[PDB]
RNA sequence: GAUUACCCCUUCUACCUUUUGCAUAAUGGUUUAACCAGAAAAAAUCUAACAAAGAGAACUUUAGCUAGAUACCCCGAAACCA
C-alpha cells in the first residue's frame, strides 16, 4: 500500500508567513490522470447549458400562400410551385434549426465522480494546491487581498473553497466583492467546473475533510 | 449561422489572377476563366510531354543535316556511331553539327572507315 | 578548347567559366569543388579526343565548382477526365543545382 | 472484493481475444513475465501492451485460467 | 510509474484549450460535399 | 512549348446532363453577383466507466452493461375532396 503524504502549510494570511505543519494522506489521488474522462466531463458540463433556442421557419411555417403563381406549361418560365419553397428567396429552410430538441445528456455517476476526482489529482501533483487550517480576513480589503496575492505568489487565477456558507461574514464581503482574480464557492458547492476555470487551488481542513469523505465514500461505493 | 463572405469572392480573384493575359470574357468572367484554365493545365501537361519530341525530331533534322553534307545518311551515321560504342546525346551532337564542324567532320570521317572497313571485310 | 561530361542521366556541353544547372542535389556542401567524368575533350588547335566508352583519368579532367541549391519555377500539372468527374491538380517544384565551371585540366602523355 | 480484473474482449461474433487490466506494479516487468511464461506452452509469444492513462495486456490465445491462477497464487 | 513521470516534468499547467481526445475516441463525420463521390451523395445513379 | 517587351508556324474534337457510345446537328446555360438541394442508432464497428455486474429505484446480463462518437437530399404535375 501506497501512502501520500502531502503537507498543509498553515497560512495565518496576515503577512510574511509561509510558516505552518500538518499531515495530509490525500488516499484520493491517482496515479495517471484521464483526460479523457475530463474531456468529456467538460463537454457534457457545457452541453447541458445549452438554451436550444435557435428557430426558423420550414416552408410549411411560412406566411405565404400554396398558391400556384402561374401555369405548369406554355408560360415560358420554370416549373414552380408555392413561392415560400426553400429555392425561392422568400422561403426558409428545410434542414434548419426550426425543430428543436436538447442537447444534453445522461453521464454514468462513476464517470463525473471519477473525472472530479482525476481533477483533483491533477490540481493536486500540479503544486497549485495548498491545504490550510483556517481562513482570516480582519481588514477586509481589495488591496489587502491583491498585495497578499502578490506578496504571497500565489497562483494567477485562485479559487477559494473554504466557508460552508452559514458562516463568517467578514471574508465573503470582501472576497465576494469586484475580484477577478479570486472565486469563491461554498464546500458543498464545490465542483469540477470551477477547479478548471482557474490554475490554482485553495482548501481549508473542513472543506478538505468532507471533499475527502464524499470522495472516499463515492470511490468505495465504485468500487463495491 | 455562417456567411459567404470573401471566400468566393478570393477563390474568384485567384482564378481570374490566373486568368490574366486570356483574350475575353475568360480575363473576366469566373465560368470561363475556370474552363479555359482546365484546358491550359491540360495542354501545359501535354505540350511538356511532347516538348521532348520535338526536339528530338529537330535535333535528328539538324544532324541529318550536317550528315547530308558530308555525304552520308543520319540512319548510316547513328549505326557508325553506335558500333563506334559512341554514347552521345544527339542534342550535343546537333551543336557539335552547328558549332564544330571539325568534330562531326572527324565523327564522319571514322564513320566512312568503319563502313569501308566492314564493307571490305565483307568482301 | 571545350569538353562534354555526363552527370545525372544527362550529358552536357561544358566550357570554362560557364554556369550549368544540373537537377536535384549532389549531395554535396555549396563552396565545395568537384571533379566530373569527360566523356568528349575537343580541342581548339582542331584536336579532339573521344574514349570509349569513357575519357582518360590521367589524361584529362575537369573540375567545377557549386554556387548553391536553387529552385526552378513551380510547375502546375492538373490531369483532367471527361464526365467522369477526374480533376486532380499538383504542383510541383524542381530542384536544381548551380554548378561552376571552373578548370578543364589537358595533359600531354 | 473479487480478486484482479479480467477482459474477456469480443472483436466481431465468432471471434474472441483476451484481455487483461493493470493492477500492482509496472506493467513491462508482468508483461516479460507473461511471455517467459506463455512461450513454452503456446510455442510463440504474442503479448502486446496498450497503455494509455492505464494499460491492456493482449495475447493470442485462452490462458485465462493460468491467468487466473497466477494473479491469485502471486497475490497482486 | 506514470505519476512520477507526470510530476518530475513541469508543463503547461493543462489549460482547457490543453484537453485532447484519446486516438479514435470521436469519429471525423463524413460530409457528402466534395470530389470524392460526385453529386450522387452514395446513392447511385437514378433508380428509386 | 518556342519566340520577340506584341503576332504568324507547330501540338489539341466546349462544359454539363443523359447514355452501349456525344465536339456532336441529343440535353441545360446571355453574362455577373447572390440565393439554392443527405438533418433519423436498433443490431453493429469504435473510444471510455465498472464488472458477474452495469445503469441517478428503469431494464439488460453463460462478459456483460452504461455513455459518447459513425450511415437513408430538394423542385414539378394533370387531378380528388371540403
Amino acid at each position: 500500500x501506497x501512502x501520500x503524504x502531502x503537507x498543509x502549510x498553515x497560512x495565518x494570511x496576515x503577512x510574511x508567513x509561509x510558516x505552518g505543519l500538518t499531515e495530509l494522506h490525500p488516499d484520493v489521488f491517482s496515479t495517471a490522470p484521464r483526460l479523457d474522462i475530463l474531456h468529456q466531463v467538460a463537454i457534457w458540463q457545457k452541453n447541458f447549458k445549452r438554451i436550444s433556442y435557435a428557430k426558423t421557419k420550414t416552408r410549411a411555417e411560412v406566411r405565404g400562400g400554396g398558391r400556384k403563381p402561374w401555369v405548369q406549361k406554355g408560360s415560358g418560365r420554370a416549373r414552380h410551385g408555392s413561392i415560400r419553397s426553400p429555392i425561392w428567396r422568400g422561403g426558409g429552410v428545410a434542414h434548419g434549426p426550426r425543430g428543436p430538441t436538447s442537447y444534453y445528456y445522461m453521464l454514468p455517476m462513476k464517470v463525473r465522480v471519477q473525472g472530479l476526482k482525476v481533477a483533483l489529482t491533477v490540481k493536486l501533483a500540479q503544486d497549485d494546491l495548498h491545504i490550510v487550517d483556517s481562513l482570516e480576513l480582519p481588514t477586509a480589503d481589495p488591496q489587502y487581498l491583491i498585495e497578499l496575492a502578490r506578496y504571497r505568489r500565489w497562483g494567477d487565477s485562485v479559487l477559494l473553497v473554504d466557508l460552508e456558507h452559514e458562516d463568517m461574514p467578514q471574508n465573503v464581503v470582501a472576497a465576494t466583492s469586484g475580484l477577478k482574480t479570486f472565486n469563491l464557492v461554498p464546500a458543498v458547492g464545490l465542483n469540477v467546473h470551477s477547479m478548471l476555470k482557474h490554475q490554482t487551488l485553495v482548501l481549508t481542513l473542513p472543506t478538505v475533510a468532507f471533499l475527502e469523505e464524499k470522495l472516499x465514500x463515492x470511490x468505495x461505493x465504485x468500487x463495491x | 449561422l455562417r456567411s459567404r463572405v470573401t471566400d468566393r469572392y478570393w477563390r474568384v480573384q485567384e482564378v481570374l489572377k490566373h486568368a490574366r493575359h486570356f483574350r475575353g470574357r475568360k480575363n473576366r468572367c469566373y465560368r470561363l476563366a475556370v474552363r479555359a484554365v482546365t484546358r491550359a493545365f491540360v495542354k501545359c501537361t501535354r505540350a511538356r510531354r511532347l516538348k521532348k519530341r520535338s526536339l528530338r525530331t529537330l535535333w535528328i533534322n539538324r544532324i541529318t543535316a550536317a550528315s547530308q553534307e558530308h555525304g552520308l545518311k543520319y540512319p548510316a551515321f547513328i549505326i557508325n556511331l553506335i558500333k563506334c560504342q559512341v554514347e552521345l546525346n544527339r542534342k550535343v551532337l546537333a551543336d557539335l553539327a552547328i558549332y564544330e564542324p571539325k568534330t562531326f567532320k572527324s565523327l564522319a570521317a571514322l564513320a566512312k572507315r568503319r563502313r569501308x572497313x566492314x564493307x571490305x571485310x565483307x568482301x | 578548347l571545350f569538353a562534354v561530361v555526363h552527370f545525372a542521366g544527362h550529358q552536357w556541353k561544358v566550357t570554362a567559366e560557364d554556369l550549368i544547372l544540373i537537377e536535384n542535389e549532389l549531395d554535396v556542401a555549396c563552396g565545395e569543388r568537384i571533379r566530373l567524368e569527360k566523356v568528349l575533350l575537343v580541342g581548339a588547335d582542331n584536336f579532339t579526343l573521344l574514349g570509349k566508352p569513357l575519357l582518360g583519368k590521367e589524361l584529362v579532367r575537369v573540375e567545377a565548382t557549386v554556387i548553391e541549391k536553387t529552385e526552378s519555377w513551380p510547375k502546375i500539372n492538373m490531369k483532367f477526365q471527361k464526365r467522369k468527374n477526374y480533376q486532380r491538380k499538383r504542383i510541383t517544384v524542381n530542384p536544381q543545382t548551380v554548378l561552376r565551371i571552373n578548370s578543364i585540366e589537358x595533359x600531354x602523355x | 472484493m473479487h480478486n484482479i480484473p479480467v477482459y474477456r474482449d469480443i472483436t466481431h461474433g465468432n471471434r474472441q481475444m483476451t484481455v487483461i487490466r493493470k493492477v500492482e506494479g509496472d506493467i513491462w516487468a508482468l508483461q516479460k513475465d507473461v511471455e517467459d511464461f506463455l512461450s513454452p506452452l503456446l510455442g510463440k509469444t504474442p503479448v502486446t501492451q496498450v497503455n494509455e492513462v492505464t494499460g491492456t495486456l493482449r495475447v493470442k490465445g485462452y490462458f485465462d485460467q493460468q491467468l487466473k491462477a497466477w494473479l491469485l497464487e502471486k497475490g497482486f | 510509474x506514470x505519476x512520477x513521470x507526470x510530476x518530475x516534468x513541469x508543463x503547461x499547467x493543462v489549460s482547457l484549450a490543453n484537453l485532447k481526445p484519446n486516438p479514435g475516441s470521436r469519429k471525423p463525420e463524413r460530409r457528402p460535399r466534395g470530389r470524392r463521390r460526385g453529386r450522387k451523395c452514395g446513392r447511385g445513379h437514378k433508380g428509386e
